[PDB]
C-alpha cells in the first residue's frame, strides 16, 4: 500500500437522472468529482471514484462499514466470473480479509444476522473501468463505464458519460470502505477520488449524450459561462 | 352594445374536447403485505420500533377500513377518501402503541416528552397517522408493564431515526378497571414520498387499451393529462423513460407494458374573430379561426392567418377595407362578403 | 380566478392596441407616395450606376442585392404570434416605387405631379442648393459619376465586414425572445405550494382544502403576467419614438434636399 | 374615452372579493371575531392597493405620450405659423405658404 | 432631488412590517418554532419585493 498523488482532469461525469433531454445546455447541482483535482493513487466521506486498469482480475468487490464488527449490519459486494452476489448480511471482518481461491473463512468469520440478498449479472467484464459509488437518504447507486484506453500512465484526458448501473435501496450506515482482492503475493495498482456538492452545466447532443460540461467554481472564466449559459 | 360597426373583433376561444380516457398499469398483480404489519398481536414499544419498507406490490388501504374501527385516522400531505388512485414512490411504516392521553403529542410543530424523547418528524412530512384502542388486547389484569417510554435524554431526536441505548426508561401500567384517558392505543405512521415519478406501490384499478392520433386523455402510472399520442423516433437508452425540451415539459413516455416511446402533443386551439360590415348595412358575418388549417374543424378558404368560413376569394384587388392578416383584406360587396389581396396604389 | 376581478380585460386591451400601433408605424413610414412608379427600361443616367439599390429582375422575390445582404445577415401555453398586415414584397413595392420616383423625378413627385428633368439637370440642381454653381459639375461629370460609382461599390463589403453593422435589429429580436422565455419558464415556480401542477393537487386534496394552494398560484401567474405587459408596455413607446424619427427621415432626406447639420449624414447633403 | 373607463374600471374594482367571504367592511367586521377578521380584511386591503397602483402607472404612461404630442405641437405653432417652413411635408404637403 | 428621495425611500422601507410581528428577521427566528417562523417571513419577502 504506497501512495501517491495525480490530478483528476475531466473525469466522473454521469447522468443525474432517468429524463431524456436532446439539444439543451442543462443546469444542475449535486455531488460530483471536481475538475482537476488530486487524486490517491493506492498500490469514504460523502462518495468514491472508483478507476482501474487491471486485466488479471485480481480485483473483485469491496467492503462498507462503519463499526466494521458483525453486531451492525455492513455492506459486503462479491463478484465472481458468472454473478454478482450483494449482502448486507452481518460480518464479521478478519484482520486483512480477502477471496482465498475459494473459501470464505478469511472474507468473514460467519453471517448470524442477514436483511437485504441481491444477485445478478456480474459488473466487470488498454481498457479502463470507472465506477461511481454514493449512498444518500438511505439508498445507494452504482454507476459505471468501461472505455478502451490507449498506453497511458495517468488518467486519459476527454469527456465520457457514466451510466448508471444500480440502485439498492439497503439504508444502512457506511463510513469506510476497503477493498477486496483475490488472491501468492503481487502488486496493483488504482484511482481514487472523493466527490463533494458542485453546480455544473451538462451538454447534450441530438442523440441524448452527454458530450461537455463546465465546472462553475474553477476560475471566473467557467463562471463567466455559466451566468451566461 | 346592440349595433356593431365595421371592423374585424375578436371574440372567444376555442379548444378541441377529448374523446376518451387511456389507463396503463404494471402487469403485476402482488399483494402488499399490510396485513402482516396489522393483527400481529404483538407491537413494539413506542421508543424501540420497527421500520418496514413497502414496495413492489399493490397498495390497497379498504382493507385497513375493514380491519379495525379506527379511533383517530388523520391525514397531512393527502386527503384520505382518495388513497387508492395515487401513486408512491416509497412507503415507510412505523408500528408502537402508546397511551391513549399521548396520542394527540406526536405530530408536526409538536412538542411533548413522547414527541421530542421517542420520535420525531419533519416539518414537511408527508403521511398519515392511525390510531385505536386495544384495551382488550394490550392490558393485563394485574398491569402489563411490558410496554415502557423513555423520558429523560440530553438532546433532542432528529426526525426519522431510532433510539434504543439505555431511569428514562419507565414501565405503563395498563389494567381493565382504568378508563379513558390511560388505557392503550396502537398507533402507526405512514410515511410516503410524492415525486411525481414512477413508482413501485400503485392504485388497485386496471388498465385499457392503447390509441393513437386521436385528442384523449392518459393516465401513465401517475402522468395524468391529455393529449394526441403518435408513434416516436427519439433513440432512448435503457434508462431513459420522460422526455423534456428547453421550456422544461413532457414531450415523450415509455409504455410500461410494451417498452416503447410516445410522442405527446398538445391538441388544436385558438383564437376566433368575427368580420361584419355594421349592422345598418347587412347581418351576415364570417368566422377566422386563427393559427388553424381549416381540417380542425366559400365554405372554406386557407390563408396564412389562419382558416375563413364565410367569405368568397376573388382575383381582382382593391382598395383595404378591413384587415386580415398577411395581405388580404375582406369587403362587402349579389350581396356577400368577398377576400382579396390588397392593392397599393394605381401603375404610373 | 372569476373572483378577482377584471384584469384579463385589460390585458387584452393593451395587448390589442400595441399590435394595432406596430401596425400603423409601418403604414406610417413607407406608404407615403400614392403612384407605383417604374423605372425606365434603358437604364443610362448619364453614367451613373444604379445596379446595385434597383430591383433584381432574376431572382423570385424582386429584391435588390443589396436588400438581400440586410435580409440574410439578420437571423407555446396560451401565447400566440400574429402575422403582420402587410408581407415582405409590398414593402419592397413601396421601396421601389420611391427610388424610381426619385431617379426620374426629383423632389417633385413629393410635392404633386412628378415632371421629367434629366439625371446630370438634376445634379447640377442639387450643387446649386449647397452654394457650388452648375458648371462645376458639367466640367467635372465622369469624375463625380465614377466617385459615386465607387462609393456605392464599397457599401456592401462595409455591411458584411462590421460584425455588429445591424445591432439595433437584432436587440429587438433577443429582447422579445427573452421576455418570452422568462414568461413561459415563470409557469414551473411554486410560490410556497405543494406543487405547480394543478391536476396534482386536485387529485391530492379534499376540495375544501385545496383553495389555500390554488390561491398562491394564481396570484403568482397575475403578478408575472402584470410585470410581462408593462415591461412591453414602455418598449413600444421607444419603438415608436424611433419609427417617427424614420418617418421624418423619409420625408425630408428622401423627398426632398435638408439644410439642417448632420441631419442626413455628416457633410453638405446631396441626396438619399 | 379613456379617461372615462379608467376612472369606470377603477370604481367598479371595489365589489371584488380578491378572496374573502365578503366584499364589504361593515358586515363582516360585524359578525366575525376580529382575531380571524384582521386577515380578512388584509386581503381587501392588498387588492385594493394593486389597482391603485396599477391605475397610476398606466396614468403615467399616457401622460408620457401626451408630453410628447404636446411638445410636437408647441414646435409646429412656432415654425409653420411664426414663420414660413422649409422643411418637406411639415406643414402640409405642398409648398408651404402659411398656416 | 428625485434620486435622493427615490432611495432614501427604498431604504426607509426596510423598517416596516407587512402585518407581521416585527420588522428584524433575527428577532423573529430566536422567538418563534421554524414552522411558524416561515408564515411572518414571506409577508417581509413579498413587501421587500
Ligand atoms: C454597374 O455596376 C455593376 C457592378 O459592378 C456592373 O456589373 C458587373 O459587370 C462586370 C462586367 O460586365 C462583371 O464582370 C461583374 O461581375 C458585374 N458585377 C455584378 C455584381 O454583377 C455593371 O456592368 C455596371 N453597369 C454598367 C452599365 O457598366
Ligand atoms: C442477531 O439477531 C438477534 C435477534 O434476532 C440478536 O439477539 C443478536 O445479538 C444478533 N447478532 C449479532 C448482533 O451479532
Ligand atoms: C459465482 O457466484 C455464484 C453466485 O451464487 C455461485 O452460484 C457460483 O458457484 C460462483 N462460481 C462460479 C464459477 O460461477
Ligand atoms: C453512523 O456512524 C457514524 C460514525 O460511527 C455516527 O457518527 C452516526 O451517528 C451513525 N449514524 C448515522 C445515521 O449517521
Ligand atoms: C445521432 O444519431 C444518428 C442516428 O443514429 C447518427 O447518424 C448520428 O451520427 C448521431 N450523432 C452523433 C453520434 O453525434
Ligand atoms: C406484460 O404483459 C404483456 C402482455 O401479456 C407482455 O407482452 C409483457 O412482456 C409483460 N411485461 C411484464 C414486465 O411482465
Ligand atoms: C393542414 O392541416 C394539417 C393538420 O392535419 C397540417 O399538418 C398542415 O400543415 C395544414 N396545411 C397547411 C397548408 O398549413
Ligand atoms: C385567378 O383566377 C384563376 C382562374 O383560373 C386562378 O387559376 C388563379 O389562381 C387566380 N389568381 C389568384 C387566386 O391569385
Ligand atoms: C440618351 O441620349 C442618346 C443620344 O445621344 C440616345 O441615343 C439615348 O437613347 C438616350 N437615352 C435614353 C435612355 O433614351
Amino acid at each position: 500500500r504506497t501512495q501517491s498523488y495525480t490530478n483528476s482532469f475531466t473525469r466522473g461525469v454521469y447522468y443525474p437522472d432517468k429524463v431524456f433531454r436532446s439539444s439543451v445546455l442543462h443546469s444542475t447541482q449535486d455531488l460530483f468529482l471536481p475538475f482537476f483535482s488530486n487524486v490517491t493513487w493506492f498500490h469514504f466521506n460523502d462518495g468514491v471514484y472508483f478507476a482501474s486498469t487491471e486485466k488479471s482480475n485480481i480485483i473483485r468487490g469491496w467492503i462498507f462499514g462503519t463499526t466494521l464488527d458483525s453486531k451492525t449490519q455492513s455492506l459486503l459486494i462479491v463478484n465472481n466470473a458468472t454473478n454478482v452476489v450483494i449482502k448486507v448480511c452481518e460480518f464479521q471482518f478478519c484482520n486483512d480479509p480477502f477471496l482465498d481461491v475459494e473459501s470464505e473463512f478469511r472474507v468473514y468469520s460467519s453471517a448470524n444476522n442477514c436483511t437485504f440478498e441481491y444477485v445478478s449479472q456480474p459488473f466487470l467484464m488498454k481498457n479502463l473501468r470507472e465506477f461511481v459509488f454514493k449512498n444518500i437518504d438511505g439508498y445507494f447507486k452504482i454507476y459505471s463505464k468501461h472505455t478502451p484506453i490507449n498506453l497511458e500512465r495517468d488518467l486519459p484526458q476527454g469527456f465520457s458519460a457514466l451510466e448508471p448501473l444500480v440502485d439498492l435501496p439497503i439504508g444502512i450506515n457506511i463510513t469506510r470502505f476497503q477493498t477486496l482482492l483475490a488472491l501468492t503475493a503481487g502488486a496493483a495498482a488504482y484511482y481514487v477520488g472523493y466527490l463533494q456538492p458542485r453546480t455544473f452545466l451538462l451538454k447534450y447532443n441530438e442523440n441524448g449524450t452527454i458530450t461537455d460540461a463546465v465546472d462553475c467554481a474553477l476560475d471566473p472564466l467557467s463562471e463567466t459561462k455559466c451566468t451566461l449559459k | 352594445s346592440f349595433t356593431v360597426e365595421k371592423g374585424i373583433y375578436q371574440t372567444s376561444n376555442f379548444r378541441v374536447q377529448p374523446t376518451e380516457s387511456i389507463v396503463r398499469f404494471p402487469n403485476i398483480t402482488n399483494l402488499c403485505p399490510f396485513h402482516e404489519v396489522f393483527n400481529a398481536t404483538t407491537f413494539a414499544s413506542v421508543y424501540a420500533w420497527n421500520r418496514k419498507r413497502i414496495s413492489n406490490c399493490v397498495a390497497d388501504y379498504s382493507v385497513i377500513y375493514n380491519f379495525a374501527p379506527f379511533f383517530a385516522f388523520k391525514c397531512y400531505g393527502v386527503s384520505p377518501t382518495k388513497l387508492n388512485d395515487l401513486c408512491f414512490t416509497n412507503v415507510y411504516a412505523d408500528s408502537f402503541v402508546i397511551r391513549g392521553n399521548e396520542v394527540s403529542q406526536i405530530a408536526p410543530g409538536q412538542t411533548g416528552n413522547i414527541a421530542d424523547y421517542n420520535y420525531k418528524l419533519p416539518d414537511d412530512f408527508t403521511g398519515c397517522v392511525i390510531a385505536w384502542n386495544s384495551n382488550k388486547l394490550d392490558s393485563k389484569p394485574s398491569g402489563n408493564y411490558n410496554y415502557l417510554y423513555r423520558l429523560f435524554r440530553k438532546s433532542k431526536l432528529k426526525p426519522f431515526e431510532r433510539d434504543i441505548s439505555t431511569s428514562p426508561l419507565q414501565s405503563y401500567g395498563f389494567r381493565p378497571t382504568y378508563g379513558v384517558g390511560h388505557q392503550p392505543y396502537r398507533v402507526v405512521v405512514l410515511s410516503f414520498e410524492l415525486l411525481h415519478a414512477p413508482a413501485t406501490v400503485c392504485g388497485p384499478k386496471k388498465s385499457t387499451n392503447l390509441v393513437k392520433n386521436k385528442c384523449v386523455n392518459f393516465n401513465f402510472n401517475g402522468l395524468t393529462g391529455t393529449g394526441v399520442l403518435t408513434e416516436s423516433n427519439k433513440k432512448f437508452l435503457p434508462f431513459q423513460q420522460f422526455g423534456r425540451d428547453i421550456a422544461d415539459t413532457t414531450d415523450a413516455v415509455r409504455d410500461p407494458q410494451t417498452l416503447e416511446i410516445l410522442d405527446i402533443t398538445p391538441c388544436s386551439f385558438g383564437g376566433v374573430s368575427v368580420i361584419t360590415p355594421g349592422t345598418n348595412t347587412s347581418n351576415q358575418v364570417a368566422v377566422l379561426y386563427q393559427g388553424v388549417n381549416c381540417t380542425e374543424v366559400s365554405n372554406v378558404f386557407q390563408t396564412r392567418a389562419g382558416c375563413l368560413i364565410g367569405a368568397e376569394y376573388v382575383n381582382n384587388s382593391y382598395e383595404c377595407d378591413i384587415p386580415i392578416g398577411a395581405g388580404i383584406c375582406a369587403s362587402y360587396q349579389s350581396q356577400s362578403i368577398i377576400a382579396y389581396t390588397m392593392s397599393l396604389g394605381a401603375e404610373n | 380566478l372569476l373572483q378577482y376581478g377584471s384584469f384579463c380585460t385589460q390585458l387584452k386591451r393593451a395587448l390589442t392596441g400595441i399590435a394595432v400601433e406596430q401596425d400603423k408605424n409601418t403604414q406610417e413610414v413607407f406608404a407615403q407616395v400614392k403612384q407605383i412608379y417604374k423605372t425606365p427600361p434603358i437604364k443610362y443616367f448619364g453614367g451613373f450606376n444604379f445596379s446595385q439599390i434597383l430591383p433584381d429582375p432574376s431572382k423570385p422575390s424582386k429584391r435588390s442585392p443589396i436588400e438581400d445582404l440586410l435580409f440574410n445577415k439578420v437571423t407555446f401555453n396560451g401565447l400566440t404570434v400574429l402575422p403582420p398586415l402587410l408581407t415582405d414584397e409590398m414593402i419592397a413595392q413601396y421601396t421601389s416605387a420611391l427610388l424610381a420616383g426619385t431617379i426620374t423625378s426629383g423632389w417633385t413627385f413629393g410635392a404633386g405631379p412628378a415632371l421629367q428633368i434629366p439625371f446630370p439637370m438634376q445634379m447640377a440642381y442639387r450643387f446649386n442648393g449647397i452654394g457650388v454653381t452648375q458648371n462645376v459639375l458639367y466640367e467635372n461629370q465622369k469624375l463625380i459619376a465614377n466617385q459615386f460609382n465607387s462609393a456605392i461599390g464599397k457599401i456592401q463589403d462595409s455591411l458584411s465586414s462590421t460584425p455588429s453593422a445591424l445591432g439595433k435589429l437584432q436587440d429587438v429580436v433577443n429582447h422579445n425572445a427573452q421576455a418570452l422565455n422568462t414568461l413561459v419558464k415563470q409557469l414551473s415556480s411554486k410560490f410556497g405550494a405543494i406543487s405547480s401542477v394543478l391536476n396534482d393537487i386536485l387529485s391530492r386534496l379534499d376540495p375544501p382544502e385545496a383553495e389555500v394552494q390554488i390561491d398562491r398560484l394564481i396570484t403568482g401567474r397575475l403578478q408575472s403576467l402584470q410585470t410581462y405587459v408593462t415591461q412591453q408596455l414602455i418598449r413600444a413607446a421607444e419603438i415608436r419614438a424611433s419609427a417617427n424619427l424614420a418617418a421624418t427621415k423619409m420625408s425630408e432626406c428622401v423627398l426632398g434636399q435638408s439644410k439642417r447639420v448632420d441631419f442626413c449624414g455628416k457633410g453638405y447633403h446631396l441626396m438619399s
